[PDB]
């Protein structure tokens, strides 16, 4: 049985997530959510994954707010 | 494509390397000179007779205190006689069957087996509990274990089938050193007194001698054209016998990186399944797939002597580490003492 | 890898590597080696009891 | 709740407070359709909008560890058979499968040979006996001893004197037999039978 | 329940009514974080001031135990894995290896080479044979008896006629092996060997 | 199911050491003869060995064939 | 009651029947070192 159909869904969600608490958005997301998605992805052999993921998104983080102010300032 | 100029390569520093050793190729004085000391007859008898083994021996290995001997039977069974008393210091049943090595610890704390069974147990006999403990069970082998040393209580290297050695660290269960030079599955392994450079002979008739802490093949010396079945370094740790399918053996120096001697007869012709130096090393003494083994000097391949014992092969030989006697484990199941 | 033949590449060069430094050990006479071994062996004749019929009492297997 | 981040389950009159992620695991089990809110539901808790299920919440505890941690955990008192049927009625066909694999190997041991036992011929003569029988390796178990006439020395006072049979069992059988192939070990296993 | 000093945790939908400094006795774990404030935190129950966390009861107990008082414990209808998972999930490294030695040891002692088990020959004639045989002792189970063959004093006597084999199973893995330095006893077990 | 090999004490080891899987060693027993005790002689020793089944939800019979009764009937006498 | 013993053209393996309508086929050279069964031949409704 193939079963990556949900677990690109929880991958999109689990970044859009990481994005959003890098853009300091607390009252709208759940830690214990983003936990347990982190621990099921590594449970199910994805740690590369989940590494070059995390990489990835505070990267693009980093450039899409962080380099447009300090640019300003 | 990349082979072309690698294989050239290959070729060309064969031919090199021949060049090489054939230019440093000298006049072997040994077998020249007759004035320095003949063997003469030497007229031998066995004092011990270990019987109480069942299966056929495969391997048998002295222990440090040139008093302990542990034998393998084919059966999966360890015997570790006490050579004066002929008394069963411990018996052990293996799990696996099939099992062709035995290594004695440097110690006297220790004892490796491997068989068929592809994996390598290492027992404490010093478990205070009094009953011989399993250590450790190293798998990960690519073919069976022809062969295994101790270096350390924690550091074994185990001659796999399929060209492997891999010295393998017993502290953590994992191997630590894989040794990929052989083109033949590795058939024996001897380790030098150095216990810095091991020979392994394989099915590619090319023993190919080894660093121990690097994991390169420092030489590979050659000249058998049968599958190497054991080798047994000289006392120096400079050269080293080796005898194979053939009758044939062949006395190689490190130092001139050739075949310094060779031992055959036409009288027996049969392979040397064990090869054995004294504590002079002036004696080299062969078992025969022929059921008796047969004792040349080492200097002159003439006949120092014939052990008319046994009724079946010598499968295994083994001198005390000062060379007061020497045990020929056998297929027959009565390992003699000879002194 | 396959589009290299398997890798055969690897084998070719490994054998290169040790043809070298099988070349970059000096080799020694054959008549220097066989002098010295045929040395140890006499120096160490009357030390390894094979060589020597030994009193009754003498090694542990017949004492 | 009807609608909430969290739902209020009921097992069998048992409330299981989750999350709906854990529900919506995956999209072929029984509790997606269950936590949808969708025509054909009338069985729910209308007193505080409980989802009341007639399931046990023995074999659904199992069940609700493979969508919580991706992987079923059966307990000591409850069958393996209860979670097969319990995965098999909410159809996630993969814990299915994982079911009766558990299963399959469970049974190949019970049913018959759940081990091979390994068996060997220790030869020890009367002085030694009592020792190496102290010393006998751990996992071992003695099983038999003979001793053997002989016209050596008749019963007593003998080198061969007893044949001490033992033994130990080996997990093989549930785990499945395990051979590779190799023609030298062939050649010399040859070699040792003539 | 409020959530206070003492915390009120909803597991699996179940609460335990803990004490803050409990939960903050290693910060190695999913409870660190949860005992400290947290605006980060939005699946809590809110119809009783509670933290809805999922996670079996069950296997959460040992969790908890551990916790408490820095050890696991295993029940006779608790799976040693579902506590360990359980660990897995809350993340406590030496609890995860702790109840990872506790499955090792459930598994050695049921392996292929089990620690039980430990041999004895003793020797008497038949004018003692039933002594000792029916005053042998508790826990011991007799396993083999032997007369020997005999070219000394025919007729039932001798010296050594009878050997009995007995044996008992053991419990080694909680008391521990003898197996520690000492040389003395090194050189004694030399001594004794030759 | 069990059964008995006539062995002598030289292969005794040997098969003793390969037996089948399943195949539990049960018991083993010498054997005297017309020279000396046995050994030195073939028929030294009786080894019975057994092997657990499991037929017993599934029930045992005999399928029928008259040719297989015919031959029982040969082999009995 | 087998009466049949088939030997294998390589000494490899073994075959044996009887009244049991089932073909008993044996590798006598395992890795595991021991005698094992290797097929068992169902699907005579007579004896081998």
């Amino acid at each position: 049985t193939m079963d990556e159909k949900y677990v690109n869904s929880i991958w999109d969600l689990l970044k859009n997530a990481i994005q959003e608490i890098q853009r300091k958005n607390n009252s709208g997301l759940s830690f214990e959510e983003l936990y347990r998605n982190a621990y099921t992805m590594v449970l199910h052999k994805h740690g590369e994954k989940l590494y070059t993921g995390l990489r990835e998104v505070v990267t693009e983080h980093l450039i899409n707010k962080v380099r447009e102010d300090v640019l300003n300032s | 494509s990349e082979l072309d100029q690698l294989r050239q390569e290959a070729e060309q520093l064969k031919n090199q390397i021949r060049d090489a050793r054939k230019a440093c190729a000298d006049a072997t004085l040994s077998q020249i000179t007759n004035n320095i000391d003949p063997v003469g007859r030497i007229q031998m008898r066995t004092r011990r007779t270990l019987r109480g083994h069942l299966a056929k021996i495969y391997a048998m290995h002295w222990g440090t205190d040139s008093r302990l001997l542990v034998s393998a039977s084919q059966d999966g069974k360890l015997i570790i006689w006490d050579s004066y008393t002929t008394n069963k210091v411990h018996a052990i049943p293996l799990r696996s069957s099939w099992v062709m090595t035995c290594a004695y610890a440097p110690s006297g704390n220790y004892v490796a087996c491997g068989g068929l069974d592809n994996i390598c147990s290492i027992y404490n006999l010093k478990t205070r509990e009094g009953n011989v403990r399993v250590s450790r069970e190293l798998a990960g082998h690519t073919g069976y274990l022809s062969c295994c040393r101790f270096l350390d209580d924690n550091q074994i290297v185990t001659s796999s089938g399929d060209t492997t050695c891999a010295l393998w660290d017993i502290e953590t269960g994992q191997q630590t050193t894989t040794f990929t030079g052989h083109t033949g599955d590795v058939m024996s392994l001897s380790l030098a007194p150095d216990t810095r450079l091991f020979v392994s002979g394989a099915c590619d008739a090319s023993a190919k001698l080894w660093d121990v802490r690097e994991g390169m093949c420092r030489q590979t010396f050659t000249g058998h054209e049968s599958d190497i079945n054991a080798i047994c370094f000289f006392p120096n740790g400079n050269a080293f016998a080796t005898g194979s399918d053939d009758a044939t053996c062949r006395l190689f120096d490190l130092r001139a990186d050739q075949e310094l001697m060779t031992y055959s007869h036409d009288n027996i012709i049969c392979g040397i399944t064990s090869v054995s130096f004294s504590k002079s090393g002036r004696l080299l003494l062969a078992g025969y797939d022929d059921f008796n083994c047969n004792v040349w000097d080492a200097l002159k391949a003439d006949r120092a002597g014939v052990l008319a014992g046994h009724d079946n092969r010598v499968s295994c030989l083994g001198v005390t580490d000062d060379g007061m006697a020497v045990a020929t484990g056998s297929w027959d199941s009565f390992l003699k003492i000879w002194n | 890898m396959a589009s290299n033949n398997t890798a055969s590449i690897a084998q070719a060069r490994k054998l290169v590597e040790q043809l070298k430094m099988e070349a970059n050990i000096d080799r020694i006479k054959v008549s220097k080696a066989a002098a010295d071994l045929m040395a140890y062996c006499e120096a160490h004749a009357k030390e390894d009891p094979l060589l020597t019929p030994v009193p009754a009492s003498e090694n542990p297997f017949r004492e | 709740g009807s609608v909430s981040k969290w739902v209020r389950l009921n097992v069998g009159g048992t409330y299981f407070l989750t999350t709906r992620q854990t529900l919506c695991r995956d999209p072929k089990s029984f509790l997606y359709r269950l936590c949808q809110a969708d025509p054909d539901l009338d069985s729910d808790k209308d007193e505080t909008g409980a989802y009341l299920i007639d399931r046990d919440p023995t074999y659904f505890g199992p069940v609700l560890n493979y969508l919580r941690h991706g992987k079923l955990v059966i307990n000591k008192d409850l069958a393996e058979e209860g979670v097969l049927e319990e995965a098999e009625f909410y159809n996630i066909t993969s814990l299915i499968k994982l079911v009766k694999d558990k299963i399959r190997e469970r049974d190949s041991k019970t049913s018959q040979v759940p081990v091979k036992h390994v068996y060997r011929v220790l030869q020890c003569q009367e002085e030694e006996l009592t020792q190496m029988v102290s010393t006998m390796s751990d996992g071992w178990k003695f099983e038999q001893l003979v001793s053997i006439g002989s016209s050596y020395n008749y019963g007593n006072e003998d080198q061969a004197e007893f044949l001490c049979v033992v033994s130990k069992e080996l997990h093989n059988t549930p785990y499945g037999t395990a051979s590779e192939p190799s023609e030298k070990a062939k050649i010399l296993q040859e070699r040792g039978s003539r």
